[PDB]
RNA sequence: AACAAACUCCUAGCCCAAUACCGGACUAAUCUAUUGAAACAUAGAAGCAAUAAUGUUAAUAUGAGUAACAAGAAGCCUUUCUC
RNA sequence: ACUUCCAAUCAGUGAAAUUAACCUUCCCGUGAAGAGGCGGGAAUAAAAAAAUAAGACGAGAAGACCCUAUGGAGCUUUAAUU
RNA sequence: CGAUGUUGGAUCAGGACACCCAAAUGGUGCAACCGCUAUUAAAGGUUCGUUUGUUCAACGAUUAAAGUCCUACGUGAUCUGAG
RNA sequence: CACAAACGCGUCUCAGAGAUAAUUAAUGAUUUAAUCUUAACCUAAUUAACUCAUAAUAAAUCCAGCCCUAGAACAGGGCACA
């Protein structure tokens, strides 16, 4: 089917600002209390989060160089340790991951 | 049309004419020109009318300013303010009489539509009529269904 | 409704505008004892369609106002005010009611009271002893006839 | 839902518009002053 | 102010979540158990049965169905409603609701706190009872009036009688004129092109318009119907479970109003039926486990034989 | 009509639906953390749930043997399910994995991720989100009716 | 009775409708001849005036942010898996 | 009944026929003879999204049918001229 | 005629009563049964098949009955194209 | 019927009062008979519509997130003991 008729912008003004069209607001945002920044209430830091997977991205690329093979796997627990530290009693028997930097604040020792 | 342009109701400046009358028009200016064959019409009222005007109408002040142009001009300034701009470009002597003669009777307020032809303050001699002017009143001023209180 | 339009619309004062919100309540009371003229209360109908197909609707007088016994008034007067939009807002004025059944708030509003179009006649019961000795006996019934 | 055929005031049917009592009177006042006009003009 | 949402778990502490939810569920009880006593409480006065009276109805959950046989052979399903927790909310006097009959609110299975109005809960503080899922107003003559707070049981009804049952049907959402009108539908191999399951014309040429009444496309299934002449087999009394004949409107584990049936065959059949309501502390005598029609087949009776 | 259906239809029908999930599962066993979209990551829960307990069933089992060959694709992760994941959790029985909605992705498609782990993985921690302290002011208030009920009852 | 016109009176006038064809008086904007010199006058000349040709060129809208288009997954980021 | 491509929501890019102006209702009557616009009555807070195609004599092609034009052309011959 | 798309079916049917059935009743060359005829009533209903492109008609089986007609002889921006 | 559902070929339910047209009968006058009466009062037998009894709907102002036998979007029902 063909329009009959132009709409007038009288009309195309209503409907393009209708409220449903409108975008809504977000009343869900808050601080994150460890960075400062933003977040929401429901969903995990951004700033915390990429700080993370940055870290975790180091210490799988640490693993690559300990298993040239592309199909050699551990077959015990594994453990990672930082610099300035000794394996424990309890974490002896598990594979061990060097690391040269201080040992990060949100990472906890067990 | 009348929806497109302002309105005013029929108003006399300083009420005019109720204890005396007071020609409201106050000054005019005329720029004419010496050489132009347009301002032949400026020049034959200058030489002639001129001079008679003021003698009758001795509440204006009357400025003749010779200057080259080419569209002769009429500036008549009244008491409340409003300044009015005429051309008397190419018009005859008889002609800007009539135009000068009708700039002094006006009382200068804008010319536009006017809703009413009469204007009155205080109408309501007599009084003035509401609902209750014609209504005879009710023993006790009673309502229509309403029990006494003895 | 004759009367109750003029009054509705403002036709009554001589400050009267269609521009200007004049306009007067009315108040008619004992709508149940209307008295349609001649044989009206079965020929005329009032009909309406509900939208709907199938959903054509006559109802004779008589009906009407044995189910809704204020609505040969409304329906007088709906259809003598003017047809401008004004007209819905003149009708929120006009109140109805069976009887004299008037809730003590629209008592205290009302002013006068308007004079009965027609004049009721009385009936034969009505009539009071005085009367009906002044009244001629037009003819001489026979002493033998038995009625 | 009933028509009139046609044009309403030509043809064969029509519309069936009576004459008024107002009618009536404008006929016979325009009789009454030609019956005047015919008088004048006898002799 | 641009106040941020909030929810009742957000600001509390995980040594307090346990806490709390104990605090609401040991008042819940004690609000529950204090009203087990409807004769003991001032309750108002009880007038004798008179014909044309109605009695109060009751919300139930609606559990499944089952096989039921009689004694004549004949294979019956039955659906199992059971009744939760119902308490009568709130009376209206007979001038404020209709002007004919009497109101008496109802309300039925119990639900948490967190997640109702501030007007829900604060209503229900005032009469002391925990909030309500569903509420449904029900028409009740002045002389079977119950005093608001007052519990029922599915005892209320006794086998024999015919129920009516109103609740909202299985949503189907937007369904096609095929299914929700049962329009028949086009060929669907003689040619037929891109037309299968399309009402066809709506309407005829001549009106130019779409009547009112013409069946379209929309919504199906989500909303309030009420089924007649339901029979009432088999009441269970520790369970509060009702037996009604043929299937009820709604699906499983939805709220279920019930009332006496208003059928014209089945009217003044409540003289033999408690009167407003069955009151378990005024007959001071323990009904039976299981209450059986007449013609129901029990399942420790001796197998049919035709002889 | 898609009353009761708990599964998601996802990729190019049943079959790409067992294999997509396949992949990720596979994924998952071999990092211990991985992030994909919210609606897969949800499916993913469900089989990373019972795939533990098929581990613990133990290494001679025939069925938990079949049923790890068909989900672990990669043949060298077999036995670190029978000999790592499975030793490790023998103390809770449902708790075996996290899911936590991650920001949407830094892209045009701008999808819902989530991100899926084990328990106890050689990985820093998440920053998961905690809960008030006991100090607060609403949680001090809230112990005084504790320590009034307790005292009492 | 009343209310009711382009009719007819009343008060001022510049003192009586129209399609094809025909008659007349003025006039917007250009150039030239003399004037004019904060933009005109008397004349002589013309590419001398666009609400309408499914008109031409260019730019804008409406239909419409609608129809429709694309990158297999995870990761240690380019290596293993699913087809 | 169940799957895939469409579909609906979110993110990116983003076209076409069409369009005198529209603040774009229903009924009966009227009328260049089938009215959203006239007349007599009815209905009537304003907008958004998703659907069904009765009407807008819907959109598309200066009707292929039919006739007219001292308008063309192809074919045939016992038309005229050659 | 700078286009109002043309038979029959399919889908969905809106309406009229000059009624085929269902309900009430008068008359009879109405004993009953089966009929003929007239008045009143339009809320609901009015079948499935062989041949023909067929509407129509013939024939088989059945039903309380298989009504008449209008709606662009309804309905192709919903389908069919046998004619 | 290879989903925890949908579906038919399967199962369940389906109603009282008023009111009428033709017609039939009582009482009775113009016409002291008779006569159902566009004569009055009262009253009786009586089609279908239609109207209504009755039934359904019912709480203004927690709502970020997750679930749902609720759903295109938006809405709606759950999230204390589960
Ligand atoms: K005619
Ligand atoms: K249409
Ligand atoms: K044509
Ligand atoms: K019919
Ligand atoms: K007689
Ligand atoms: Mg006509
Ligand atoms: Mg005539
Ligand atoms: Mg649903
Ligand atoms: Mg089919
Ligand atoms: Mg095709
Ligand atoms: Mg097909
Ligand atoms: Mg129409
Ligand atoms: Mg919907
Ligand atoms: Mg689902
Ligand atoms: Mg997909
Ligand atoms: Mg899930
Ligand atoms: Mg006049
Ligand atoms: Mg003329
Ligand atoms: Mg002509
Ligand atoms: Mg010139
Ligand atoms: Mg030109
Ligand atoms: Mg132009
Ligand atoms: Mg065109
Ligand atoms: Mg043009
Ligand atoms: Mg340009
Ligand atoms: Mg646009
Ligand atoms: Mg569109
Ligand atoms: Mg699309
Ligand atoms: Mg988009
Ligand atoms: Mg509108
Ligand atoms: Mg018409
Ligand atoms: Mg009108
Ligand atoms: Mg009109
Ligand atoms: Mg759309
Ligand atoms: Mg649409
Ligand atoms: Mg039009
Ligand atoms: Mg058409
Ligand atoms: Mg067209
Ligand atoms: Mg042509
Ligand atoms: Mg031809
Ligand atoms: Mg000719
Ligand atoms: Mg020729
Ligand atoms: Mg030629
Ligand atoms: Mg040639
Ligand atoms: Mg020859
Ligand atoms: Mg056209
Ligand atoms: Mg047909
Ligand atoms: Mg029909
Ligand atoms: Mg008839
Ligand atoms: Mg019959
Ligand atoms: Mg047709
Ligand atoms: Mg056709
Ligand atoms: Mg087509
Ligand atoms: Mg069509
Ligand atoms: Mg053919
Ligand atoms: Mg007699
Ligand atoms: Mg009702
Ligand atoms: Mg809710
Ligand atoms: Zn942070």
């Amino acid at each position: 089917a063909a329009p009959k008729n132009r709409r007038s912008i009288e009309v195309n003004r209503c409907r393009r600002r209708n409220p449903q069209k409108l975008i809504k607001v977000k009343n869900n945002i808050d601080v994150c209390p460890e960075c400062g920044h933003l977040k929401q209430k429901h969903i995990l830091c951004g700033y915390c989060y990429e700080k993370v997977r940055k870290e975790t991205a180091e210490i799988r690329r640490q693993m690559g160089k300990q298993e040239g093979g592309p199909f050699r796997a551990p077959t015990t627990e594994t453990v990672v340790l930082y610099s300035g530290e000794t394996p424990s009693e309890q974490d002896q028997g598990k594979r061990i991951i060097e690391r040269e930097r201080k040992r990060p604040s949100w990472f906890t020792q067990n | 049309t009348a929806r497109g342009t302002a309105s005013r109701f029929l108003t006399s400046v300083l009420h005019n004419g109720l204890g005396r009358y007071v020609q409201q028009l106050q000054r005019l200016s005329f720029s004419l020109s010496r050489d132009a064959p347009s301002s032949r019409g400026a020049r034959e009222f200058v030489e002639r009318e001129v001079t008679d005007f003021a003698r009758r109408n001795p509440g204006v002040v009357i400025y003749v300013n010779p200057r080259p142009c080419c569209v002769p001009r009429v500036v008549a300034e009244y008491l409340n303010g409003a300044v009015r701009e005429e051309s008397i470009h190419c018009k005859s002597v008889e002609e800007i009489a009539a135009l000068v003669q009708k700039l002094a009777d006006q009382s200068g307020l804008d010319v536009i539509r006017i809703r009413k032809p009469f204007h009155t303050d205080s109408p309501s001699i007599q009084g003035q009529w509401h609902p209750f002017t014609n209504k005879p009143t009710t023993l006790g001023g009673l309502r229509p269904r309403e029990v006494q209180d003895p | 409704a004759a009367m109750a339009s003029v009054k509705l619309q403002g036709l009554h004062k001589p400050v009267y505008h269609q521009l200007s919100d004049c306009g007067d309540h009315v108040v008619i009371m004992n709508t149940r004892h209307i008295a349609f003229s001649g044989n009206k209360w079965e020929q005329k109908v009032y009909s309406s369609h509900t939208g709907y197909p199938g959903g054509f609707r006559q109802v004779t007088a008589a009906q009407l106002h044995q189910k809704d016994p204020v609505a040969i008034v409304k329906l007088a007067i709906y259809g003598m005010l003017p047809k401008n939009l004004h007209r819905r807002t003149m009708m929120q004025r006009l109140h109805l009611f069976p009887d004299e059944d008037i809730p003590e708030d629209i008592l205290k509003n009302l002013v006068e009271e308007l004079p009965q179009p027609r004049k009721v006649p009385r009936r034969l019961d009505e009539y009071t002893q005085e009367e009906i000795e002044a009244f001629p006996r037009v003819w001489s019934p026979p002493e033998d006839y038995r009625l | 839902r009933n028509r009139i055929p046609g044009r309403q005031w030509i043809g064969k049917h029509r519309r069936p518009r009576p004459v008024s009592a107002q009618a009536k009177q404008n006929m016979i006042r325009r009789l009454e002053t030609e019956a005047e006009n015919q008088y004048w003009l006898s002799r | 102010h641009g106040k941020s949402v909030t929810w009742w778990d957000e600001h509390l502490s995980e040594e307090n979540v346990p806490f709390v939810k104990q605090l609401v569920s040991d008042e819940n009880k004690a609000q529950l158990a204090s009203k087990l006593c409807p004769l003991k409480d001032e309750p108002w006065p009880i007038h004798p049965w008179e014909p044309g009276s109605s009695r109060v109805g009751l919300i139930a959950l609606k559990l499944g169905m089952m096989p039921l046989w009689t004694k004549d052979g004949q294979k019956h399903v039955v659906t199992l409603l059971q009744v939760q927790d119902c308490h009568v909310l709130k009376y209206t006097p007979k001038e404020n609701h209709n002007g004919r009959m009497a109101a008496l609110t109802v309300g039925g299975k119990t639900v948490s706190h967190f997640h109702k109005s501030a007007s829900i809960l604060e209503f229900y503080q005032e009469l002391g009872l925990p909030p309500k899922q569903k509420v449904k107003i029900f028409n009740v003559t002045e002389n079977a009036v119950i005093k608001p707070g007052t519990p029922l049981y599915a005892a209320h009804f006794r086998p024999g009688q015919y129920v009516d049952v109103t609740a909202k049907t299985i949503g189907k959402g937007f369904q096609g004129v095929m299914r929700r009108w049962g329009f028949k539908g086009q060929p669907a191999t003689h040619g037929q092109t891109k037309t299968h399951r399309r009402p066809g014309a709506i309407s005829t040429g001549d009106v130019a318009r779409v009547w009112p009444g013409t069946k379209m496309p929309g919504q199906l299934g989500n909303i309030d119907r009420t089924a007649f002449g339901l029979k009432v087999w088999r009441i269970n009394t520790k369970h509060n479970i009702i037996y009604v004949n043929g299937s009820v409107p709604g699906h499983k584990n939805c709220l279920v109003k019930i009332k006496d049936s208003k059928l014209p065959a089945y009217k003044d059949f409540c003289k033999n039926l408690p009167f407003p309501t069955y009151f378990p502390d005024g007959d001071e005598e323990a009904l039976p486990e299981d209450l059986y029609d007449e013609n129901v087949c029990q399942p420790g009776a001796p197998s049919i034989t035709f002889t | 009509i898609s009353h009761g259906r708990v599964f998601r239809r996802l990729g190019l029908g049943p079959e790409s639906r067992i294999h997509l999930l396949q992949n990720l599962l596979t994924g998952l066993v071999r990092h211990e953390r991985i992030e994909a979209s919210w609606a897969r990551v949800d499916e993913l829960r469900g089989y990373a749930e019972k795939l533990i307990d098929y581990g613990k069933l133990g290494d001679t089992n025939e069925r938990a043997m079949r049923m790890a060959d068909f989900w672990l694709t990669e043949k060298d992760l077999i036995p670190k399910l029978f000999q790592v994941l499975a030793p490790r959790f023998q103390g809770q029985n449902g708790g075996y994995t996290r899911m936590l909605q991650i920001p949407n992705r830094n892209e045009q498609d701008r999808a819902k991720m989530a991100v899926i782990e084990y328990k106890g993985n050689c990985l820093p921690p998440l920053p998961l989100p905690r809960r008030d302290s006991n100090l607060t002011l609403l949680n001090q208030l809230l112990q005084g009716l504790r320590q009034d009920q307790e005292a009492s009852s």
